[PDB]
């Protein structure tokens, strides 16, 4: 008979309750208070241009039909009230396909206190739209952005806004960094509104600050590219009479150049323009032709060559040139 | 008879059994008994960071208004009353992609034991996010956890402990994955604190070598045998150019379509791993023998034998002193 | 910590012609940056709640602009009741102030 | 809707203060309160806020260990305590409220606080 | 929610069978069709498809629905579709194609005083399109959207674009990496099957590589 | 619209769905008829194909007949799930769904004799295991099973609603290799251990369209086999250039071998594009043991070398008549 | 009238029944008879050790509660009735993933008879495990199992029993074949109790026989490797003096031994053990890298080698005699 009591209280709070009208329809506009909590920032697919997040998304707002007075404030209670009463219809603008997670239970929690102040957390994984300019790639940084806001409701029906200050309205957390290739630098939060047929909407916009890291396309397709180009180099080192010996440096260097030239793009999505690794690879594509036109003017010219006297040394000089050059006006943006 | 006597039981037990309310609501936190038999530890992929997890999840706590007197026997009944019970709100932290499996049915387990027990056991097959540090790959240990939380329910609402002490999960001495190799299983109860208050937390973690032997197999044999293949070039003589050129030309290019071929199954970490340093290793001993054939063949018809002779003799000699020190300092 | 810098100190127009506030923070700030005004040995109010949102009550004249460092409060025709110092402030964090904005009529 | 504060005190450098602003119209359990330093002929200068729910208080780092707020939901009134104030600390306190998007929109009449002889 | 939008509401559903479109044996119900594609995903070269995301809106009368009261419109939540008659817009032409649930089910349902109901979902369709491959790649495409009703004839439903059929959004976050989008023409037909005559509303979207 | 409600409460007030019509009498006739929309594809990987149809059952049932409205009224889908509908399933199905989007794609149609029209818009993935032993000259012929799980001949009775013509759609579905020769259809009546059950048959034969064959692997397959008919042309002396040829050939022609083989599944038996390959893999290490064995003879000649320059592509030219002959 | 008679005896017999409660709970053990028509064997993939089976599941109890009096002997119902009542929780233990078809309704069957008989019957895409051992391969013969049991229902509530002979009570189907790598020998049937944390299970069991076909590894992996073996020993035939040309057959053997060597362990487990497929390329890659170090030793003693004429000898018949000894000793 102990649990009697919290019993008369729910039927109570749900006797004459209409969960098909947002609480105060007639007289005020329902803010909506809400934070997010990032348990950790999945990893970000390139190809499809989009991210993947686990939040705690947390929302709150006020009701005045759900006022109780009882033996406690704070009533913790299961999650199949929250079906049983209003909840905001929040929905993301430029989600994919987020999915609310139900192992075991649903992963949803309701918390009423006692003057009318309801919590309302879910725990959400959301594949988000990130559009990004791969123009940079592979020294390039993206603002992927994450944004909410009601759906059926306009902004004379439900307000939205952060519960905490803006700036520690969004956490992410310690452990949670799931990124592999990027790299977080922070979060920043605003507030906006939205125009549509229907109406004014408030949306409500947050953006994550990655930082591309490059030390992976560094070993996979800098480094043996710029092994390529000196390797074209040293048949400048040989005799003149060895043609099918240079010949091999000639056609196996710009071989290998054009494989690498397509399989450095097969993990980029279908871009129209070009990045800039493919400027430095159709420089240093130029490059293995311009030692190979140099094998070509002196074997139709056959003592040593003033042409390979002068290509020792101008071809790791204009590469030095150029390498200088590339890098610092990629890395120093 | 006696049929007659548990359905009027069961139907005293459940008239009147609000699901909304946690067991001793206004009172001291419910206290949830937990054990895990692990049935087979599924794939574990590098490539997305997870591994797939299948367990026999069961669950143990004493609800009050679930006591009865008469029957002298645990009544176990069918898997659809437990939509009609409270059960514990537990999540997964960790968790990507779960479900419980439904063939035939429902594939969980209730059982109202006579002092108000609860037995509730489920099969679940999760998928759990494990962060891997691929520093030492393959040579490395990984460490990949399954992080047990309760959602709605502070710690003054529910308590979390591992029934049996350490025998709580079983199954794990049997599990053969075919790539890694189970060294040690550890259990940990913590009390982590959020926003929204503390709640309890149990946390599952393995530690799992590498199998090596397949690796030696696939890439460190061949990685090896094309180190040797570069040092025929010196037993050549240095006028046949032709032959020279093209065993260096061809061991360059081999190095690096192992190294392009072997770097396709794995993520885009930003950091060399011990395997990219041995090729990266073995690339430029490959490419210090043809330079040193350059080398000869600039010194003599751009202008031998002792040359070739102390190539011969240093590069078997300085191979082995890499491989001394890459296979004692990752092992 | 966020400051917030309104330039000029002070000015001197007539009656009815055009105005433009500044007012720069020191990082990134969305929205929330409002705009306060004192009449002298009176209580501050809000014009501008928000950037570019007029309150209720203020007339249409007050406008603003907002961007993610600089904002600009516009008045088209300045009148004889509007003898205030404007304040502008920031709530993207912790909120803080900038030194004020003078103005007199001839 | 109407924020009301006491009356202009006169006090010694080295004593302690005891400042209100009582609310009206509304609770403050659902909304900020906002404390604003205001020196004459100056800018403004925020002090501190607090969370009624909760009783959260955080402060500028200036005025660490120089305010302290309490806050009594049965009347409506929200209290300063200015334990080590100097001579130099001569200015006027307004009370403000959390607006609709973050702003201060309700602002209190001002009190004035004087540390002469 | 001052107990007379809950008396309106008690009163528009008893009495109300879901199981019947209004104007049953009278006049067909005329259902106007507004659409805002969001973002036209990748086109599938090899699969002969493309994902679209799109706010379906549609419109039509419930002479079912009139109430005389000072509340003009109606704006409830998702959780009325279940309860009033809804119209069975299936795409012809579509390979996979689900809503959004999260946090509630995406769907908008407005009622006016005179009956006027607007219904408005989000939806993500991976839809059929033909692609040429003569002179690829140097080609363009129409790639088409069709929809109708999947049971009602024509005799009993008939579709009809609204001013602003289609309306595309920003057009430049779009994932139209080898086409740019050239243009949109809306068109409706009248298609004869075995169940009957069906009227199909039909959006191009001119591709151009 | 009163009365129309008063009839769709009266049908189905009483309305027992446990229990099929006719339910101690004879059996019911439920007529079907399918209505392709496109086999999405056909795959050898997972030997199955997609078919996206517009299903439709026929039946007749007595309870619910209607009287006064003179209309073939159309309910909404949600009324499927109180009326009694059939419990036909696709024997080889392996996976299979009805969209959702907007609503359910089903359809309810109560014509006025108590018929029921139920119609539904299903893409199954059915199974059709394939003899790949003439791929790609190959044809095959992929089957969908239709039948009752629950209900025997005693109780229900299925039949092709409009005989041959009731699987339109086949003639212009157009999968992208193969090509839809026929669709013939089949009432078979299977006994399992339960009974006797009804069954509907829908089978298609589809050749497969070969000219991307000859575009991708038989043109390359063909003209190494030129190349490496050009050593023989070179002088005997010139080693190296002749060997280059050889290994080349040898390299490409394996490495085709295992690039093609890699996109089928793993069968046991040989096919006739890898005896085609197998057959041009001989004639090129037949031309390189031919130089190795010409250095020997001389090194350990012109008339061998005028010889093979005749023999090979004289011999090469039986086989494509052979083999284009019996695979065609 | 007849449609009315049957509607009051299905409702009779659902009228204060309870599905909690097993038949015979307080009063007895519920035996369940099963059976197995495999409509079709799914293909054994090998690179997850699994397998797929399409299966008709037949289960028949007795329920002394639905015993009817009428004028019919078998209800022939609908899948609507077999969730009001009692329906055993049989679940696979080595199951992974199953596909209950539900088109166009669901696939199941139930027929109460007069006295008390249920015949239900459901149809399942069981893709269950199996434990592989790939240290013959690919002469291997596996026998994968197929474990089903109670879930809930201890050997104190539930025994499983076959119906037929143990012999023919899994019977498979004669067109039913999408087996391609291996064929099926024949089944065999057990009946073992499984004691797990909860207690007793009577767990039924089956394993099906297979036998890997040899003749898809034939053409793709062993017969390249003997060609490429035979290619290699065309450079002892040759000339002594063209250097070039020996080197080009020994750097391209070496190259092709090792791609192939990478391909052919794909589509594999990541097993830590080497397989007879791994002991038959390394034996062949020694034979070429040993052929190029005869030239190495040929060209290093040039100014015919009897050492060549030696090697068209030795070299073909150790080959031979390793190809008598391999394929008499794993067949
Ligand atoms: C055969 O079995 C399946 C289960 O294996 C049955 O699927 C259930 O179908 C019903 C009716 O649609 C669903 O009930 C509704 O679900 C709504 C939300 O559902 C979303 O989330 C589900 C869980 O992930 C998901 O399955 C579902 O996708 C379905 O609908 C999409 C849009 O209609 C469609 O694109 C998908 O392909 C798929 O069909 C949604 O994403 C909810 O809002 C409604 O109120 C209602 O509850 C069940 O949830 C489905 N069950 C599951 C777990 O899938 C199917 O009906 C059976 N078929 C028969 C009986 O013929
Ligand atoms: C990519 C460059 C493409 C250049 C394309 C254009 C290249 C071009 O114009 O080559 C002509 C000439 C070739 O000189 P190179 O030294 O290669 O060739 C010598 C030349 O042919 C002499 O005439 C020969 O002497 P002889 O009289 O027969 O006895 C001599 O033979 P020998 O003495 O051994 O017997 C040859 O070796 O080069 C220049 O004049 C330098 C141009 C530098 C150009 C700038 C270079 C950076
Ligand atoms: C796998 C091979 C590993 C080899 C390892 C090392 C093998 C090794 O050391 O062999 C030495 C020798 C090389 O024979 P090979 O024919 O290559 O070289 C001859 C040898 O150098 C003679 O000494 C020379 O004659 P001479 O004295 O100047 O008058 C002769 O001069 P010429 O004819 O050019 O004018 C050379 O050709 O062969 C054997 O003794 C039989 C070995 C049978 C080996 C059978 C096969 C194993
Ligand atoms: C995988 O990594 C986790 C950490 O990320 C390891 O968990 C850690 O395990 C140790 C050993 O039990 C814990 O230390 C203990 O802390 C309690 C706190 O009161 C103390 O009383 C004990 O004496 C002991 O020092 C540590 O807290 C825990 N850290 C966590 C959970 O974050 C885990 O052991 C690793 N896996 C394996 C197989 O080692
Ligand atoms: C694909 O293969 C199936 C067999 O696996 C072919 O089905 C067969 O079709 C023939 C022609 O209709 C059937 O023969 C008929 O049998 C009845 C039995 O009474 C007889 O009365 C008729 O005169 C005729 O002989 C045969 O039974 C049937 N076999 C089955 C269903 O197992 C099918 O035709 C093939 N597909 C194509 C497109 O040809
Ligand atoms: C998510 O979890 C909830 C709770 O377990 C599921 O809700 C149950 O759904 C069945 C089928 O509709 C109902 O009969 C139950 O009454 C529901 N509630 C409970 C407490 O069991 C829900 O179906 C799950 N969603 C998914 C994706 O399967
Ligand atoms: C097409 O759209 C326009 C714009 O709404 C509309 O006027 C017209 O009736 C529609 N019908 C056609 C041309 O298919």
């Amino acid at each position: 008979d102990n649990t009697t009591v919290f019993t008369r209280i729910l039927d109570r709070l749900l006797d004459g309750y209409d969960n098909r009208l947002r609480p105060g329809l007639g007289e005020r506009v329902t803010e909506v208070k809400t934070d997010i909590f990032v348990t950790s920032f999945g990893p970000v697919s390139d190809h499809d241009m989009e991210y993947t997040i686990d939040v705690f998304f947390r929302q709150s707002w006020k009701d005045e039909r759900l006022k109780f007075k009882g033996p406690m404030t704070v009533l913790r209670l299961n999650n199949l009230m929250a079906s049983k009463i209003w909840t905001p219809d929040t929905f993301f603008h430029n989600g994919k396909k987020s999915v609310a997670h139900n192992m075991t239970m649903p992963n949803k929690l309701l918390r009423i206190t006692e003057d009318g102040t309801l919590l309302y957390t879910m725990r959400l994984t959301v594949r988000a739209e990130c559009p990004m300019h791969l123009e940079d790639f592979p020294m390039d940084a993206h603002a992927c952005p994450l944004k909410f806001g009601s759906y059926a409701y306009t902004r004379a029906e439900v307000v939205y806004e952060w519960t905490r200050e803006p700036a520690r309205s969004v956490v992410v957390a310690e452990d949670g960094s799931r990124l592999n290739q990027y790299d977080l630098l922070g979060q920043t939060v605003d507030s906006g509104i939205v125009q549509s047929s229907t109406g004014e909407y408030v949306v409500m916009t947050t953006h994550f600050h990655l930082k591309r890291k490059i030390g992976y396309f560094v070993i996979q397709t800098y480094l043996p590219c710029i092994m390529t180009v000196i390797l074209s180099q040293v048949s400048f080192w040989l005799n003149r009479e060895s043609v099918p010996a240079r010949t091999v440096f000639g056609v196996t260097t710009v071989l290998t150049m054009t494989t690498l030239s397509i399989s450095a793009r097969n993990s980029l999505p279908k871009v129209a323009y070009a990045t800039a690794m493919d400027w430095f690879i159709a420089v240093c594509y130029a490059f293995v032709f311009s030692a190979l036109i140099e094998f070509a003017t002196v074997n139709y010219f056959t003592s040593v060559s003033k042409i390979d006297r002068l290509s020792r040394i101008a071809f790791p000089l204009l590469f030095g040139i150029f390498n200088l050059v590339y890098w610092a006006t990629y890395l120093n943006r | 008879g006696n049929m007659s006597f548990v359905k009027e039981t069961v139907d005293k037990l459940l008239k009147g059994y609000d699901i909304r309310l946690r067991p001793d609501f206004g009172g001291p936190p419910v206290c949830v008994g937990m054990n895990i038999d692990i049935a087979s530890i599924d794939m574990v992929s590098e490539v997305n960071m997870d591994y797939t997890l299948t367990m026999y999840f069961q669950q143990y706590w004493r609800d009050k208004r679930l006591a009865y007197s008469g029957i002298p026997l645990n009544l176990t009944l069918d898997n659809r009353v437990a939509d009609q019970l409270w059960v514990p709100d537990t999540y997964f932290l960790n968790d990507k992609k779960s479900f419980v499996h439904g063939v035939t049915v429902k594939n969980r387990m209730i059982r109202l034991h006579p002092d108000g027990t609860v037995l509730y056991g489920l099969r679940i097959t999760t998928t759990a996010a494990c962060m891997m540090d691929l520093r030492r790959y393959p040579l490395d240990e990984q460490n990949c956890t399954l992080e047990i939380e309760s959602y709605g329910y502070t710690t003054d609402d529910i308590e979390f402990y591992w029934r049996g002490g350490d025998k709580a999960v079983t199954g794990v001495e049997r599990i053969e994955l075919p790539q890694f190799s189970i060294v040690e299983h550890r259990l940990v109860s913590r009390n982590v604190v959020f926003a929204t208050g503390a709640y309890p937390r149990l946390s599952l973690s393995f530690r799992l070598k590498r199998n090596i032997g397949y690796f030696i197999l696939q890439t460190y044999m061949p990685s090896i045998l094309i180190t040797i293949l570069s040092w025929v070039s010196f037993w050549i003589n240095y006028d046949a150019s032709a032959a020279r050129v093209a065993l260096g030309i061809t061991t360059v290019l081999t190095m690096t379509t192992i190294n392009t071929h072997l770097r396709e199954t794995l993520p885009k970490i930003p950091y060399v791993k011990a395997i990219d340093m041995y090729l990266m290793g073995c690339f430029v001993f490959v490419f210090l023998a043809l330079l040193e054939y350059a080398f000869v063949n600039y010194i003599f018809f751009g202008r031998v034998n002792a040359i070739d002779r102390w190539s011969r003799i240093v590069f078997p000699f300085t191979f082995s002193l890499f491989n001394l020190v890459y296979w004692l300092y990752y092992v | 910590n966020i400051v917030m810098t309104q330039s000029p100190k002070s000015m001197s127009m007539s009656v009815g012609e055009r105005v433009t506030l500044s007012c720069k923070a020191s990082e990134y700030v969305g929205t929330y940056v409002s705009w306060y005004q004192q009449k002298p040995e009176q209580s501050p109010k809000l014009l501008i709640y928000g950037a570019s949102n007029r309150y209720t009550g203020v007339p249409d004249r007050f406008t603003g602009s907002g961007s993610a460092t600089d904002f600009t409060l516009t008045i088209g025709s300045v009148q004889a009741e509007d003898l205030a110092d404007y304040h502008c402030g920031q709530s993207y964090s912790y909120p803080t102030f900038g030194a004020g904005t003078k103005l007199e009529l001839k | 809707v109407q924020l009301q504060q006491s009356g202009a005190e006169l006090v010694k450098p080295g004593a302690s203060v005891k400042l209100s602003c009582t609310a009206s119209g509304f609770n403050i359990k659902d909304t900020y309160m906002y404390w604003v330093k205001q020196r004459p002929e100056q800018g403004l200068e925020w002090i501190g806020r607090i969370d009624p729910a909760n009783g959260d208080t955080k402060y500028d780092p200036k005025f660490q260990g120089k305010a302290t707020i309490t806050t009594d939901t049965f009347s409506n009134t929200a209290y300063l305590q200015l334990s080590s104030l100097t001579s130099e600390d001569t200015a006027v306190y307004y009370c403000a409220r959390k607006g609709l998007r973050w702003a201060m929109d309700y602002w209190g009449q001002g009190t004035s606080v004087t540390v002469s002889t | 929610p001052e107990g007379d939008v809950t008396v309106i509401l008690n009163n528009l559903l008893e009495g109300y069978d879901n199981k019947l479109r209004p104007d049953i044996g009278v006049k067909p119900t005329l259902i106007h069709t507004d659409m805002y594609v969001n973002s036209i995903g990748p086109v599938n070269a090899i699969n002969m498809e493309y994902t679209i995301d799109i706010f379906f809106a549609q419109t039509w009368y419930d002479r079912r629905l009139k109430f005389n009261s000072t509340i003009k419109v109606l704006r409830l939540n998702s959780n009325m579709v279940g309860k009033i008659w809804i119209p069975d817009t299936f795409f012809r032409n579509s390979k996979k194609a689900d809503a959004h649930w999260i946090t509630t089910p995406n769907r908008m349902l407005r009622i006016w005083n005179d009956g006027r109901v607007l219904y408005t979902l989000r939806l993500t369709i991976d839809a059929e399109c033909q692609l040429q491959l003569h002179n690829f790649p140097m080609d363009e495409h129409s790639c088409p959207l069709e929809f109708s009703s999947y049971g009602y004839p024509r005799e009993e439903i008939v579709y009809q674009w609204k001013r602003s059929s289609v309306e595309v959004g920003d057009t430049r976050s779009w994932r139209l990496y080898q086409f740019s989008f050239v243009g949109l023409r809306n068109t409706t037909e009248v298609v004869k099957t075995t169940s009957g005559d069906y009227v199909v509303m039909s959006v191009y979207f001119d591709l151009s590589r």
